[PDB]
RNA sequence: GACUGGAGUGCAGAAGAGGAGAGUGGAAUUCCACGUGUAGCGGUGAAAUGCGUAGAUAUGUGGAGGAACACCAGUGGCGAAGGCGACUCUCUGGUCUGUAACUGACGCUGAGGCGCGAAAGCGUGGGGAGCAAACAGGAUUAGAUACCCUGGUAGUCCACGCCGUAAACGAUGAGUGCUAAGUGUUAGGGGGUUUCCGCCCCUUAGUGCUGCAGCUAACGCAUUAAGCACUCCGCCUGGGGAG
């Protein structure tokens, strides 16, 4: 069941550090839908949100 | 003189160990060639163990107690050169890896035979 | 078009310098064709990694409002050029 | 083309004051569209996947003004100045 | 002359590695300097060529340079195709869903033309870290103008302009309609129920799996037809010579 389908909260945003980072490895990394829960859509967004962070060095590479 | 950091470089072909302090002073190191091999049997279990004991048995003339171990390599040697470390008589605090990944950088070379 | 814009600026700064620094970029945003509707702080919170020997910065917001965008250029790269910006970023909502 | 300037330009020669759906409108919205592309080609000259769509504004145009010529050449021939074609 | 199921505009939404430009990030290969540091490293089926006491290999620190962008990432998205994967902004294209507002057949194809068009390659000028045709050396071999190892120039990258080929392939032309199902998956809409959530069913455009009829020489295709029909274009008429 994904997180943000079934709270309905639509909208991501890079700055939420703390929900984020549920969602990346101790390494790092990203994790995939099969994993997370997530669906295709939301997954993209969290794609796109946690790279903004990251290069924002809100979340890190390693 | 307390504790050092073991970097071990194993690969398909031979296995160096090197002993250095946490700023990253070389001690000691040693490999199996240094230790009398020639061909293939280079990058062994047995060459590896072998080596790592001569690395640490070394590595105690400025003395230590504890080890940060960290891999690096697909060479098969690392689980004996880990457990030499182990049982030499020094406590191996934790194990780390140095797989050197590019994500997607530089290209390797062609494969063989082609 | 709304503009979201995020930034850091470094740990040696006094808090004059910094206000300093955070209304100059602001006068340049604002002297454009935009109009900050807002201006923001978290706080002098901790990296994800060093880009320097510094570790710690800024974090700092910007929400505003604008067409013709020479405001982002220039808060771009004046902000790249100055010493006290390593990092900043803009995005179209 | 923003959707303020697309109301005047089809309000602003709209047959009659419910209509958004003649070929004197859809002209008039490809011509708009289509300088604006040139200027964009001109710019970006190779963008040929923005020069395809270009073309397809263009075709479509061409198709709706000899429709047009066809029905009612009055229309036409009004059009065409009105709009700086030919 | 008239009408709206085609075609299109409007209106409300949704996705997207669709394209061009500019800038930007860190991994990571190499190189430069400096410490620590001692005799090997590399590679193979064995080796050897080669690098190394003028001090490597490694290890840490800092700096330079360029190329590609892990995870996400998936018979998943988009695009006419080629193809497009790090991020942001600007400029742009196209698609789908719902409405029945608007025009009222405005359409389908499309010879001959026009443009685009992987990689290699060509001209001019940069850049050039890696990989690497050619080439050199070492092995191999009966021989080896090769596989194999160590090095390595063109190139690969960029700007501009040419070249216009491909196992450029779904080896399957574009369009329209009709003819059983089961099931994933993507982007939407509608409704029943329920505290949203969640489940269910119906429907639209895609994308995949398996299958009925029917077709096929068979393999197999099967609402993403290779079925049933209509329009249009291109192409074939034994192999080779001969593209
Ligand atoms: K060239
Ligand atoms: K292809
Ligand atoms: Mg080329």
């Amino acid at each position: 069941v994904c997180y943000f389908t079934s709270n309905g909260i639509t909208h991501i945003d890079y700055k939420d550090v703390e929900l984020l980072k549920k969602f990346v490895s101790e390494r790092g990394k990203i994790l995939p839908r099969r994993v997370t829960g997530t669906s295709a859509k939301y997954q993209r967004k969290l794609t796109v949100a946690i790279k903004r962070s990251r290069q924002m060095a809100l979340l890190p590479f390693v | 003189i307390e504790s050092g950091i073991a970097h071990i470089r194993s690969t398909f072909n031979n296995t160096i160990v090197m002993i250095t302090d946490t700023h990253g002073n070389a001690l000691a190191w040693s490999s199996a060639g240094s230790l009398g091999f020639k061909g293939s049997r280079k990058s062994t279990p047995f060459a590896a163990q072998m080596a790592a004991e001569s690395a640490a048995k070394s590595a105690q003339e400025h003395g230590l107690k504890t080890l940060e171990v960290t891999v690096k390599g697909p060479g098969s040697g690392r689980e004996a050169a880990i457990r030499a470390l182990q049982a030499a008589g020094l406590e191996v605090t934790a194990i780390k890896d140095v797989t050197p990944v590019p994500h997607n950088g530089c290209r390797p070379p062609k494969r063989r035979r082609v | 078009r709304k503009y979201e814009i995020m930034y850091i600026i470094r740990p040696n700064i006094e808090e004059d310098e910094k206000k300093a620094v955070v209304e100059r970029f602001d006068g340049i945003l604002t002297e454009n064709g935009a109009e900050i509707i807002e201006s923001k702080e978290w706080g002098k919170r901790r990296l994800a990694y060093e880009i320097n020997d510094y570790r710690d910065g800024f974090y700092h917001i910007v929400k505003l409002n604008a067409d013709k965008a020479d405001s982002i250029n220039e808060f771009d790269r004046l902000a790249k050029i100055s010493d006290d910006i390593i990092r900043h970023m803009v995005i179209k909502e | 083309l923003t959707q303020e300037r697309k109301n005047e330009i089809i309000a602003e020669y709209r047959v009659h004051d419910t209509d958004t759906g003649s070929p004197e409108v859809q002209i008039a919205v490809l011509t708009a569209e289509i300088n604006s592309l040139n200027e964009h080609v001109r710019v970006h000259k190779k963008d040929h996947h923005s020069y395809r769509g270009l073309m397809k504004m263009v075709g479509h145009r061409r198709n709706l003004l000899t429709y047009l010529r066809k029905k009612d050449v009055q229309r036409y021939r009004e059009l065409i100045k009105r709009l700086g074609l030919r």
